[PDB]
């Protein structure tokens, strides 16, 4: 009866390799 | 949005069109946004449209996802966490 | 089958907002 | 809160009294409000209230709404997106716009 939110998972301490303002999808 | 290797996907058990959580280690700002699957052996993190606003190139992360269950199951559940370094390469 | 996931339903992209007022009643 | 043109609504598969997500490209700011429907063929983008401090009369925003369910229906679902160029002329398909 009582529900929880829970860690599904994580990638942990990845770098940014590209940014797009511009996207369309 | 934020598009990831499908491969760092499979790993961390996300999906694509997921609501992610994203903790930027470099600017502590935190967001959310959801996940779009990249090219497999890419090694891309690309952050697009309005959330190019709070990550640059080179800034390191956390990417998380949540999901709910009854208390019951909760208690033994175990998260999927996958560990990286370098030019995101996974251990 | 009982974990829930939090999935995107739907989106409008790139919108245009044409109209904005602090004072709504409603 | 925010005001939409009910065209838009059902295009996205958004109901009236829904959460939804605002992120704004333009300003970069990101806000949780509800939808309100305006009338149909109106082509309205209104925010209303609190959320007048996050956006202005010509900015570019996206306007999401997240749904629950279980794993497996998850890794079938696909979402309802409308594409946005000009004057909030809606297109099916990313392929017709400049940027």
């Amino acid at each position: 009866s009582m529900i929880r939110t829970m860690l599904q998972g994580k990638l942990h301490r990845v770098k940014v390799t590209h940014a797009d303002l511009h996207y369309e999808g | 949005x934020c598009a990831i290797d499908q491969d760092f996907l499979d790993a961390a058990g996300i999906l694509e069109n997921e609501a992610i959580d994203i903790w930027n280690v470099t600017n502590g700002k935190r967001f959310s946004t959801y996940a779009i699957a990249a090219e497999r052996g890419s090694r891309i993190i690309s952050v697009n449209g309005a959330a190019a606003h709070c990550a640059s190139v080179g800034d390191i992360v956390i990417i998380a996802s949540f999901v709910t269950m009854p208390d019951e199951e909760a208690r033994t559940w175990r998260p999927n966490v996958a560990y990286f370094e370098g030019d995101n390469e996974m251990k």
